[PDB]
């Protein structure tokens, strides 16, 4: 009946509903002023209604952003106010009718930006997965390190054996301390990040700057750092061929060019 | 490899030739450390694994110290895929008697989309359906293409290259939210195309275009690259009616790089001739909600008669809608002129 | 007294005159409520009236279009409303004051682009002659091909002798059949265009795709094709010496380099 | 990430490998940190930054 | 107090103070109704009022412009009427509030052009000094002239002895005629300039196109010299080694390239 009711010239009762999901975490919204029951989620109101601008398909990803307008105090919103979450948060925008069981999807996509201009409002920008394309795709060099980010696709080297689970003894500013990697030797962690439990099935990851003896530095600050909850911290590859067998043993793998040629042509002036 | 050819550049008497063992490590999955290499070079040698790499041992000059630069032919795109070839009955399209092993246009765009190595994206976020009738399609016309990789651009620009060569738009699905191509082919009944009209859902035609014709080019220079020497080659495409009318001459030149055989790029340049000389007719038309589920690339016709605007099949371009608030749907089309001859 | 009427304080009447002329046939409208007469010229008024935007002379051609509203049922712009005629509609216009026999030219072009925003308006857009000068001028490769239009200035070929008349057998949405053609070997028109008169002195060209038999394939359609009207049509030059001197014995004026050189440069590698 | 995604930035003026990863790591930093821009209004107490 | 009152939320009075100098000649205004003395200086009140558009500095010299606007018969814009001065003028810009002493500097910069839309106003737009660094820095060429103007500080050549003060014989429309020079070799002064003193410690400079005999050529006209007023003219240098050691024996410091290489290169085809 979604689209007779279209197509209806005196039952339009347009209503947007709006579903941000993040792993197994599910927030639903709607711009109506009573909550809607659909496919068994309900859609909480939000007081002072929230709306959109339109949605624009012309092809050029820079162009066609969806804008969100809601309250200043939005809950799926209120998460970037102090750092943006690691994952995306993917959105799903149905459209239904009142009285109507049925509802078409209407846009798909991620939160690509999110500001508050107002203390009564705030406006989410929300971009496509088009957009992800403009990004060069290179992605290949000829240079004598790995060239490959530990435990990536390439490097296929496993992480879980390394994983440590430790609860942090002092948290300031700038450094985590901890005494358990102190008996680790200085650089061990260099170049990994710590990932930790936020709610349900999510977690947000740090990398790490630099790791020597106990103290552990954490770029960015560790603003967000429970002092208390449990975190998981993964080693770093620095990406040198002695440090990747020597470590990991996955010298097979190692996908940089330690001395194959640095600069010899066969079309030069001298050989000698 | 057994290369032999040590009097190719006359031997002793001329300046020496090429002959030596010639060995070649692909990359493979699997592949492993080739003991020659490692023994020669010595030190920490790895497996040199996910690239193509030869190893040369022999002859290369004599005479005089300056060896001579080399050129070498390499055909791809099965190495590709990482593991999991994707629709491989239709990969490759076959010309010139076997001698070109053209790839699939599309075959292009879907690794480039999906490619691990390029930007990785699941495989479920594509329209199956879709993309395997344009590999279809462009199979059935031999409509095959090579390119290669030095410009390291965004991703965006190959892929508008690509399309541009075959004509295709590749958009987000509103509905599904999946990715969708749709090709620019005379290919649609009449009938089970939609129709729209002032009392059927159209709301305002504002934009005209009646367009000009005594302007527009009469001839067409088109360059392409022969791949089996790699030599710039042109072929040129003429419009006598045009021309005819023409006080003057007129030329333009549009390169086809990807190209590879001179008959396709005839028909394409055929097809770009049409276009640009036809004078479509462009429209900007409002509707209301009937026209909710069309996307980009999708025919349709529109009927309006105190425009005087008969029955006219039109492509959809632009789309602008406001589902709330306004309640605008904006449309902008253009007149259904573009099709790829197979002759 | 036209100078002296613009001069003037107070007799000030300003009409602005548009003539649009192809060939032989001529449009005259006005943009006064009444007929005006120039130069033995009636001028018709259009219901709604006929005005323009300005002129503009900035050395820009992109900038320096000239604007005309008019009513969608304008006669000269109904012509575009099916498919655009193939000779440029050249435009004139001329300033006079009422009551004074004397006109002075204003500007000078040809149609560009015509659109119907609404059903009781029509926006044309007239372009200067200084547009023509953004294509490229190359027009110079060294190819094996002719590289030139059959019967241009440049293959000197003329084709009255192959001119060929006939009322086509019948009229398909996308094949015009003849009898007549299909004594003549496979491909013979291919490359050719259709001349037919639409009006007065004014022909309408259409190129073809292909000829094979007694049927002809033309680009676009065959809309707008009278199905008993007379029509003729021209051969196409494929472009190979072979094809030039065989059928057209033109070979001395082939602009083509068959076998000259592909490649073979006087700085290269080897020789052999 | 899903899928990988990779980015080119040529600092030639660098002359050692040391300083350029230096500059890397606080370019990555900063754009994989998520800033947070705001744009705010002010009276004349603002008027010496 | 000026921060004090700045801070206040009661005592609010501003005004902006404009000053214009040139050397030993400063123009003072004021934006309020009444005359304003401070540190030692008036400043007079405009007729109609002096304001400005607001300070941008976004670090983009065309982008952060300053705009004044005035009436038309303001002292300090009324030179550039009919010549840009030599000389800029440099602007500063204080703030201070009514009853007190103390003002703080906000703007500094220099005329970057003036412009008179109105008889009742005149807009002024204000450059700063980044806006110089536009234009390129190469300032190298390897060619066979000096390449440097005479008197620079790379050709270190003292004009002073070479100076020549003259009343002129008879001034007109582009020429200036005096019999002083006419004792000179043809084109003597080609390439020098003409500097004569317009108000208190400021010059005025012209540049002379050609000198032949008693008749001096003035690049752009002759107006605004006086007929009756001293003038201090200089030679010209051409550039040519010969015509820089023969006339100022400056060969040492002679900048050009006269025979040291022309196109010779060490790995072009055939020495000989
Ligand atoms: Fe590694
Ligand atoms: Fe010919
Ligand atoms: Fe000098």
């Amino acid at each position: 009946s979604f689209n007779s009711r279209e197509s209806s010239l005196a039952d339009g009762q347009p209503v947007r509903l709006y579903q941000f999901s993040r792993g197994a975490i599910r927030w639903s919204y709607n711009s109506s002023d009573r909550d809607i029951t659909y496919q068994n989620q309900i859609f909480r109101t939000v007081p002072g209604g929230i709306t959109d601008n339109g949605i624009i398909c012309s092809g050029d990803p820079q162009s066609d952003q969806f804008v969100i307008t809601a309250p200043a105090d939005l809950d799926v919103a209120l998460l970037y106010k102090t750092r943006s979450p690691s994952d995306a948060i993917d959105l799903v925008v149905y459209d239904m009718h009142y009285g109507d069981a049925e509802a078409a999807v209407s846009w798909v996509g991620q939160i690509g930006d999110v500001d508050w201009p107002t203390v009564d409002s705030c406006r989410i920008t929300c971009v496509s997965e088009d957009e992800l394309m403009d990004q060069p795709g290179l992605t290949d060099t000829y240079c004598r390190t790995c060239t490959a980010i530990v435990g990536d696709h390439r490097c296929k080297v496993n992480l879980v054996p390394y994983r440590v689970t430790l609860t942090p003894q002092s948290v300031s500013a700038w450094v985590i301390s901890s005494g358990v990697v102190a008996g680790y030797a200085d650089g061990w962690f260099t170049g990994g990040y710590v990932e930790w439990q936020v709610d349900g099935d999510n977690y947000d990851r740090r990398f790490i700057e630099q790791h020597a003896g106990a103290d552990l530095h954490i770029l960015g600050g560790t603003e967000g750092i429970p002092a208390g909850g449990q975190l998981r911290v993964y080693p770093g590859c620095d990406g040198l061929a002695q440090t990747c067998d020597d470590k990991f043993s996955n010298l097979p793998n190692f996908r940089g060019f330690n001395a194959m040629q640095g600069k010899s042509p066969f079309d030069g002036d001298q050989v000698w | 490899v057994r290369i032999n050819a040590p009097e190719l550049f006359g031997g002793d008497k001329g300046e020496g030739g090429l002959d030596g063992t010639l060995d070649v490590l692909f990359g493979e999955e699997d592949q492993g450390v080739l003991p020659r290499l490692a023994a020669m070079l010595g030190g920490l040698v790895p497996a040199f694994r996910g690239v193509t790499t030869c190893f040369y041992s022999g002859l290369v000059t004599s005479v005089n110290p300056y060896p001579k630069k080399w050129e070498i032919l390499r055909r791809g795109g099965n190495r590709l895929w990482d593991g999991n070839p994707w629709y491989p009955e239709k990969q490759f399209v076959w010309l010139a008697d076997g001698q070109i092993k053209a790839m699939n246009p599309a075959h292009i765009l879907y690794l480039v989309y999906t490619g691990r190595d390029f930007r990785g994206l699941a495989r479920t976020r594509m329209d199956e359906a879709s993309w395997r009738a344009a590999a279809d399609t462009l199979y059935a016309e031999g409509f095959g293409l090579c390119f290669e990789w030095t410009r390291s651009d965004s991703f965006k620009n190959f892929c508008e290259t690509v399309k541009s060569h075959i004509g295709a738009e590749v958009y987000p699905n509103r509905q599904t939210g999946q990715i969708s191509i749709r090709l620019l082919r005379d290919d649609y009944n009449v009938a089970d195309l939609p129709l729209f009209d002032e009392d059927s859902g159209l709301l305002e035609i504002t934009q005209e275009k009646t367009g000009s014709t005594s302007l527009a080019p009469s001839q067409l220079i088109v360059k392409y690259i022969d791949q089996i020497d790699g030599a710039q080659r042109q072929i040129i495409v003429n419009n006598n009616a045009v021309a005819a009318s023409q006080g003057r001459r007129s030329s333009e030149e549009i390169e086809f790089l990807g190209v590879p055989t001179g008959e396709l790029a005839g028909r394409v340049g055929e097809r770009e001739m049409r276009l640009k000389t036809t004078g479509l007719k462009r429209y900007k038309g409002v509707f209301d909600r009937r026209a909710r589920s069309l996307n980009p690339g999708q025919p349709f016709l529109i009927r309006s008669t105190p425009r005087g605007i008969p029955e006219t099949v039109v492509r959809v371009g632009r789309i602008e809608d406001n589902f709330l608030g306004d309640g605008k749907i904006t449309l902008t089309v253009v007149q259904d002129q573009f099709n790829l001859p197979a002759t």
